[PDB]
């Protein structure tokens, strides 16, 4: 540990402010950090909240070093500035967030057929590599727009992602709340400590029904009443006694036909028990995708984009 | 043998005691070991002439050439086999006869781009020609 | 070691690729030995060469030059 | 029984895309498209990959043209230059695998209406210059006569294995690490690969079959050299112990001293191949002709005991780990010279006896060796160090004229007599192997059965036996000697 | 990274195991089962070695002469294991229930698919599991010339036809009886273009497109040593 | 990432050949011999094993940190940063990546300063003078020089898969576990993929207990010649441990170390 080592590393290092105009034009802000648009002197540059490396920051860098997929976001370079001791991240720019399509529409059925397919094949690959996202949100689904690839959505913000190959501690011991209450599973809302990979199957079916109706199905015990509201009460795991038909009508008021292949896939996606819930690979064996028009590689299919660019904050 | 050429040629168009005493000393007197036929320059005195060849081939004092070198037999192999042209003229002799005939034969034997010659050695590199 | 012993005559009506193993052909005729997969010895020499950085080879047109 | 047993060779099934050069004769046009579609079959029925043409549709991969060679050459140059320069119905039932982790070979096929024909080869001199380097780095040329289409089997499989041999797959330059870190071991081998002292276009060689291993790590090279019809060119070729490498060279010596430079120039090429490896070597030099009196003066003086120790001290300088580990230094452990020439004195007939008769259907090889001492009782010892005979039932191919000028009456006998001798025998340079023994009989009976072994690599699969005698490095040298005989 | 060997597509112990270090998603694993106790107290992870898992015994005696002698025995018997032992000569045999269809004319569209794939570039191992056999032996020559299949792929279908006929008739020399059908199919070809030249018709070109291929079929049939030479040249 | 070894960054990058580590260790070999460097690597593995044992940790975190200790010293000099500071910072990173739990700041000194003066006071007569500010810059520097390679495969998962396939579990697994715990002293994990180390472990343990494993080992198709030098390293590993002791020697080895300049 000496001075000549530091000047050798600083010579080999490069500065993010000397290569990118990340200052200004902040396009995205959240609890994960700030998102800036920058290019070489387009890309999405992320700065993680907090001085030093954190629990989310360690989870970010340990996984996506080795994972690669067309439907998953991919990092190109990390930056480590020792002046302030924080981690800088560089992804490719994603134009449209799925929250933007939902907000603009608040609808052809061809894209939501393919948006359902492209998330489900990616989440099967993510399950195949023995790791769980533990977070599925419409703000986490980002769409390429008029770039090198059209369609081909990417999943990002896996700050809550944890390996489940061998849990040396229970999963709820290091994380009591794993996802936002709009898409919390009732299983972990019952205080389940060891929970399986069926949590993400609940989350995609919630946001698919959100895409089916163009409205949040689950809206603000604060959500447990709402879970019992849309599903009725299940009359057929811990603190069960201390808690003190509806699916068909709730889809009917949102002009969705109850006798359809989408509804049969929707009702099998959400169950109280995780064992009777289907996992990732059996969902794509449903001929709902095969019926009539089928999922395309380009979700736009030549249609022009009515959704605007992400505005700078 | 004869038939095959004709076939393709079809397909082209429609598609004295003292005399014999001396002759015994230099003609039939050279019966050497055939295991020495792959011979080379002498090791005893480091010359292309050695042993008792000096009375059969027309000085220098070679002293007890104990190796199996014989320049008479060696010359026969040397005259028309694949050899270096500098080495070929040493076995014959530039001053004596037939060195001018070997030079004339080589010069009449001869009488383009660098990358094309490299191309020629690529196609013959393989197993099958 | 490995010598030659015999000759077997077989009709050409039996030699076909429809059946997966060799039915008219015996593998013990050839002394066939199944050995495991290994990398090419020239291929591993290229990876091993990457750390030495030896003397420069000729560009193969240097040899075709006048003296 | 290659296609019957459906065996797989080395090289892992290189694929070939092809272009066909054909004149506007209609009867000649139809014979080619039947030939190459059948050539597509024989290349693909055997497990060698794909023989599909260029992916764009141009009359099934065949282009047309049009004394008349100038007309044949303008459209050769003006066309081949820039040419070489959302519904998914069945993709829903299966998912995508992911991003996960070789370009096809381009070999142009040329038909020859002429029955000097270098003008067809003048296209290849024009195509090498007018292409980007990624395209031109692996381009092979294929020539066939036009009479194969019209008048005649064994031709189809022989042409398939020759093109698969001549693919010569280059070493990859991009390694696709995607480390995404400023520095690390992944960048270290990446940076060392793009260093300017590494050569370009390695062109790794893998034949359809190599010699099986026979039970430290070492390797033995076999190099053979002979002259051309004139004394202007010295032609050399080199092989491995197991035949996994096949390289040759052309060196020119032309004068209006003169012979020391040509022998010197061969050796840094021979030292070029060993220094592109990193294990110690054993060198054996073969000469197709006879060693004269003046060649061996150069072969002994600079390839002596001291000088091979001198280059051992030199090679430790530019490479550090050659200094530490001698097993990673590509030095030379022993040196030997073998001259190769016929005998022409003895004759054996196979018809006289004293379940299978040999010469009608198979070949055999028998060896007798001896120390050949000069009597029974400086740097160079006696002219024969040791000698052995090489008789073979296998016939030989077209030899040069000067090879058989000694005794031409022994050319036409089928069991062929050969005479091999030893001239240097330098053992244990770095200070048991058969080459390391000072016994002169043992160093014969090591190289000769490998010389028999490399003769068995000359088996054309369209031929029941090997197509000739002699090792392949002698045969390929004669394959380029007969080519320079006929064409220049 | 060309110098390293990958066992990714080379599985180890094909009966009882799979790929060497690739771990597939087993659907009967401990991470998917949910008892009543596993939900409440969390995952139950117990040490695989009872006692001190961290302790390593280095004071145990070793006999490297015993290990190398036993290891030499293990590698030696694999050479006896990987030997492909010699077997006697026998006629090749087929399973008739799955290798083909008994009736060819049940579907004309399936025949058009199979001969197109026969004219295609797929190697014949995949085509070996399902092959056509006609009512008689004469239709195989006319149909193959229609698709202009290469002769090497055409001759393999001929090797299919005699093999299945020998098995049903086991409950005959293949050379001349195949030669007879070849000659009589080519005999009737000469009836077309001889008498229809003397008083172009399309029916002549029907005969030309099938005579030309079958003649080139027969010469490659001849060079194989595949049929009897004497009676064919007599015809 | 787990379940696919042949596309991992450790297999693609951190598998280093024998000639590579010999060249990179030459600057460390300029002051000490190979025996002294190997005994030092034996001892500092034992220190890391002692620290992992004191923290009531598992075995998986100990092996990963030892690999992290071996990865940095494979390709960097010994006199760059003090190895006495490598031992706490690698254990913290290994426990962080496996999600076992983050140790406390004062706990790690209590883990360290207890151990180095209750079983290693002969090696270090002084105190351990290092704090979190030294550790936090080092682990931030160490992941910068690790090429972001935080996922390490281990031979224990094939070893349990090998013994469950074979059948004999009670009489083999304790003998199998102590060999793999011992083979982390050598550099075989940076040379080879791990499942030949587990296969060489299963070969050794059956010969030790005189178990006939002929038919199990002959049927499987992998290269047995590359097993042989792995066997050869292990028999050299235990043979040096017969004539090596801890308390006597390293008063000289640790006095002869090249210490980093302040
Ligand atoms: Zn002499
Ligand atoms: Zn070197």
């Amino acid at each position: 540990m000496d001075y000549d080592f530091k000047v050798k590393l600083s010579s080999e290092r490069e500065r993010v402010e000397d290569l990118f105009e990340y200052e200004g034009c902040k396009v995205g802000r959240g609890t994960y950090g700030h998102v800036y648009k920058a290019k070489r002197k387009d890309y999405a540059l992320k700065q993680i909240e907090g001085t030093g490396i954190s629990m989310s920051a360690c989870r970010e860098i340990a996984l996506l070093r080795e994972l690669k997929h067309p439907n998953v976001i991919s990092l190109q370079k990390v930056f480590l500035s020792h002046a302030d001791r924080k981690v800088w991240l560089l992804f490719d720019y994603a134009e449209h967030d799925l929250w933007h399509i939902i907000k603009f529409h608040r609808l052809p059925r061809g894209m939501v057929k393919s948006l359902l397919y492209q998330i489900l094949d990616g989440i099967h690959y993510l399950h195949a590599n023995w790791v769980l996202h533990r977070d599925l949100k419409p703000a986490n689904i980002l769409v390429m727009g008029e770039g090198p690839e059209r369609g081909r959505v990417k999943i990002a913000d896996m700050g809550f992602a944890r390996l489940f190959n061998s849990p040396l501690k229970p999963l709820a011991d290091l994380d009591p709340v794993v996802v936002t209450f709009w898409y919390r599973a009732p299983e972990l809302l019952l205080g389940a400590r060891h929970y399986t990979k069926a949590i993400d199957i609940w989350a995609i079916g919630c946001i698919f029904a959100e895409l089916l109706t163009s409205e949040p199905i689950f809206h603000c015990h604060d959500q447990l009443d709402r879970i019992f509201n849309v599903m009725g009460f299940p009359a057929d795991m811990p603190e069960h006694s201390t808690l003190m038909c509806s699916l068909i009508k709730y889809m009917e008021k949102h002009k969705v036909k109850p006798d359809s292949k989408a509804f049969h896939l929707l009702q099998k996606l959400l169950t109280m028990d995780p064992i009777k819930r289907i996992t990732s690979e059996q969902a794509m064996q449903d001929p709902y995708f095969l019926e009539d028009p089928l999922p395309t590689s380009d979700v736009f299919a030549g249609c022009q984009i009515p959704y605007p660019k992400r505005e700078f904050l | 043998q004869t038939v095959d050429p004709q076939s393709v040629q079809k397909w082209v168009k429609f598609s004295s005691l003292y005399v014999n005493l001396i002759l015994s000393e230099s003609v039939m007197n050279l019966f050497k070991d055939c295991n020495f036929d792959s011979c080379c320059i002498c090791v005893c005195n480091m010359n292309i002439k050695g042993a008792d060849v000096g009375v059969y081939i027309p000085q220098e004092a070679q002293y007890r050439c104990t190796c199996g070198f014989s320049a008479v037999m060696n010359r026969k192999f040397g005259n028309n086999s694949g050899l270096f042209l500098e080495d070929e003229l040493d076995i014959i002799g530039r001053n004596t006869d037939c060195g001018k005939e070997a030079e004339k034969r080589f010069e009449a034997l001869r009488a383009l781009s660098d990358d094309l010659i490299l191309l020629l050695q690529d196609q013959c590199t393989n197993l099958f020609s | 070691g490995l010598q030659v012993s015999t000759k077997q005559k077989i009709s050409p009506w039996d030699l076909f690729e429809g059946l997966k193993p060799s039915a008219p052909l015996s593998w013990g005729w050839f002394g066939t030995v199944r050995v495991d997969r290994r990398v090419a010895r020239g291929e591993e020499q290229q990876r091993l060469l990457l750390y030495h950085t030896h003397l420069r080879p000729r560009p193969r047109a240097y040899y075709l030059e006048p003296l | 029984y290659w296609e019957r047993l459906m065996l797989e060779p080395y090289g892992s099934q290189r694929d070939i895309a092809y272009v066909v050069l054909c004149p506007e004769n209609e009867a000649l046009l139809n014979g080619a498209k039947s030939f190459f579609r059948d050539l597509t079959a024989i290349y693909e029925s055997c497990r060698l990959g794909q023989h599909r043409p260029v992916s764009r549709l141009l009359t099934d991969g065949i282009m047309r043209v049009g004394s008349k060679l100038k007309l044949y050459a303008q459209v050769c140059r003006y066309d081949l230059g820039p040419y070489l320069a959302t519904m998914d119905r069945d993709k829903v039932g299966i998912p995508t695998d992911g991003d996960s982790h070789y370009p096809p070979a381009i070999v142009v096929y040329i038909i020859d209406p002429f029955t000097w024909t270098l003008g067809l080869l003048r296209c290849f001199l024009e195509m090498v210059q007018t292409l980007p380097p990624h395209i031109k780095s692996t381009v092979s040329v294929q020539i066939i006569p036009c009479q194969y289409l019209l008048q005649p089997p064994q031709h189809l499989k022989s042409l398939a294995f020759s093109a698969f041999t001549q693919c010569r797959r280059p070493l990859p330059t991009s390694t696709n690490v995607k480390t995404l870190t400023g520095f690390g071991p992944g960048l270290a081998m990446e940076t060392a690969l793009r260093s300017p002292d590494r050569p370009e276009c390695i062109r790794l060689y893998a034949p359809p079959f190599i010699l099986a291993p026979v039970k430290q790590k070492y390797n033995v090279l076999f190099v053979g050299y002979c002259l051309s019809h004139d004394q202007r060119w010295i032609l050399a070729s080199c092989t491995d112990l197991y035949g996994e490498l096949l390289e040759t060279c052309i060196i020119n010596i032309d004068v209006p001293s003169a012979r020391k430079f040509g022998l010197q120039k061969l050796w840094e090429w021979c030292l070029g191949l060993v220094q592109m490896s990193s294990l110690p070597w054993r060198v054996v030099i073969g000469r197709l002709g006879r060693i004269g009196h003046g060649e061996l003066k150069d072969w002994s003086c600079l390839l002596s005991r001291r000088n091979l120790q001198s280059l051992s001290k030199r090679l430790k300088d530019m490479c550090r780990m050659c200094g530490i580990s001698a097993a990673d230094s590509p030095s030379i452990l022993s040196a030997c010279l073998v001259a190769m020439e016929p005998q022409g004195s003895f004759v054996i007939m196979p018809d006289s006896v004293s379940q299978l008769n040999t010469p009608q259907d198979t070949s055999c090889t028998h060896i007798l060796v001896f120390p050949t001492s000069a009597s029974v009782q400086p740097n160079i010892l006696q002219q024969p160090l040791a000698l052995g005979y090489f008789v073979s039932t296998a016939k030989a191919g077209p030899l040069p004229d000067w090879f058989w000028s000694a005794c031409p009456q022994a050319q036409y006998q089928c069991p062929l007599f050969l005479k091999a001798s030893l001239h240097l025998h330098v053992p244990s340079v770095q200070s048991s192997h058969p080459l390391d023994s000072n016994q002169t009989s043992d160093v014969l009976r090591f190289v000769l059965e490998q010389y028999n072994a490399l003769s068995w690599l000359t088996c054309d699969p369209a031929t029941q036996d090997r197509r000739s005698c002699l090792p392949i490095h002698f045969v390929v040298l004669n394959q380029l000697y007969n080519f320079i005989m006929n064409m220049l | 990274a060309f110098g390293i060997l990958s066992y990714e597509h080379r599985p180890l112990k094909r009966p009882r195991l799979g790929p060497p270090d690739v771990y597939p998603q087993d659907p009967k694993q401990k991470e998917d089962e949910l008892t009543a106790l596993n939900v409440k107290q969390g995952f139950n992870n117990q040490p695989a070695v009872s006692g001190d898992e961290h302790g390593s015994a280095k004071n145990v005696s070793f006999n490297p002469a015993k290990i190398s002698s036993n290891f030499s025995s293990i590698i030696a018997e694999k050479l006896r294991c990987n030997t492909l032992p010699d077997t006697g000569r026998r006629k090749p045999q087929v399973n008739q229930k799955d290798n083909f269809w008994l009736v060819t004319a049940r579907s004309q569209s399936a025949i058009n698919t199979w001969f197109t794939d026969l004219a295609g570039t797929k190697p014949l191992t995949q085509l070996a599991k399902k092959v056509p056999i006609f009512s008689k032996k004469e239709e195989v020559f006319g149909y193959l010339a229609k698709y202009t299949v290469p002769v090497m792929r055409a001759a393999w279908l001929i090797k299919m036809t005699c093999a299945y006929y020998a098995a049903i008739s086991e409950t005959v020399d293949p050379f001349m009886e195949w030669t007879q059908i070849i000659t009589k199919y080519l005999w009737e070809q000469l009836q077309k273009m001889a008498e229809y030249y003397r008083p172009l018709p399309h029916d002549v070109e029907v005969a030309i497109r099938q005579w030309d291929y079958t003649e080139k079929l027969a010469m490659f049939m001849f060079q194989d040593g595949m049929l009897d030479r004497h009676e064919f040249l007599t015809w | 990432m787990a379940g696919n070894f042949w596309q991992s960054s450790h297999y693609l990058q951190w598998i280093l050949d024998k000639q590579d580590l010999l060249k990179e260790r030459q600057k460390d070999l300029k002051f000490l011999s190979e025996e002294e460097y190997w005994k030092l690597q034996i001892f500092f593995t034992n220190v890391i094993q002692a620290l992992g044992e004191h923290l009531k940790l598992r075995q998986q975190v100990i092996a990963t940190a030892t690999v992290y200790f071996k990865r940095f010293y494979a390709r960097y000099s010994l006199k760059s940063i003090d190895p006495v500071l490598m031992a706490p910072t690698c254990v913290f990173l290994a426990s962080k990546v496996e999600e076992f739990g983050v140790v406390s700041n004062t706990r790690l000194i209590a883990a360290a300063t207890s151990v180095l003066k209750t079983r290693f006071s002969y090696a270090f007569p002084k105190e351990f003078p290092y704090r979190m500010n030294h550790i936090l810059e080092c682990e931030f520097y160490l992941l910068e020089l690790m090429d972001c390679c935080l996922i390490v495969y281990h031979p224990y998962r094939p070893l349990l898969q090998y013994v469950q396939d074979m059948g004999q579990e009670d009489m083999l697994l304790p003998l199998a576990w102590r060999i793999v715990n011992d083979t982390y002293r050598t550099d075989l994990c940076l040379l080879y993929p791990p499942f030949m180390i587990a296969l060489a472990c299963l070969h050794v343990a059956c010969v030790v207990q005189q178990k006939d494993a002929r038919q199990w080992f002959a049927e499987l198709s992998v290269d047995m010649e590359k097993i042989l030098e792995i066997i050869r390293v292990i028999l050299k590993l235990y043979e040096q441990w017969k004539n090596f002791d801890e308390r006597k020697e390293m008063a000289t080895i640790l006095s002869k170390m090249p210490k980093p300049k302040p």
